[PDB]
């Protein structure tokens, strides 16, 4: 509950509404049957074991249904991912000093130094080279996102 | 690695 304990009362209320779209009988639990109904409304045709698998990913207590606390943990994890994505785009905008969509070595040097980083010139060059998948000498947004993706 | 350096800089931002 450490993740869910980080949510505001307002976020909890939004998420209670989201939970209700799954928990259509209002009994406090999302079942595989309920999930299947939602997935079919999304144009999917899952199997029972697929639904069970989806439940299992969220079902911290192993009881086979999703309660509100488990739902809140899931939503808190999604919020954290959204926040991380936002931090990465905002950092890209700064590192790409001229806004042209590519981080050059010179730009990276400037930003690093202005942030008080003491990286040597070789280290800056290395950072560009490692991230530069396409070989054009600079780092585009998708290259940056890949570089910042956990392992 | 390069990722850690980029990350350390992002935390300064
Ligand atoms: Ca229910
Ligand atoms: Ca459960
Ligand atoms: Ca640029
Ligand atoms: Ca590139």
């Amino acid at each position: 509950n450490a993740m869910a304990d980080q949510l505001t009362e307002e976020q909890i209320a939004e998420f209670k509404e989201a939970f209700s779209l799954f928990d259509k009988d209002g009994d406090g639990t999302i079942t595989t049957k309920e999930l299947g109904t939602v997935m079919r409304s999304l144009g999917q045709n899952p199997t029972e074991a697929e639904l069970q698998d989806m439940i299992n990913e969220v079902d911290a207590d192993g009881n086979g249904t999703i309660d509100f606390p488990e739902f809140l943990t899931m939503m808190a994890r999604k919020m954290k991912d959204t926040d991380s994505e936002e931090e990465i785009r905002e950092a890209f905008r700064v590192f790409d000093k001229d806004g042209n969509g590519y981080i050059s070595a010179a730009e990276l040097r400037h930003v690093m130094t202005n942030l008080g980083e003491k990286l040597t010139d070789e280290e800056v060059d290395e950072m560009i080279r490692e991230a530069d998948i396409d070989g054009d000498g600079q780092v585009n947004y998708e290259e940056f996102v890949q570089m910042m993706t956990a392992k | 690695n390069a990722q850690k350096k980029y990350y350390n800089a992002m935390k300064k931002l």
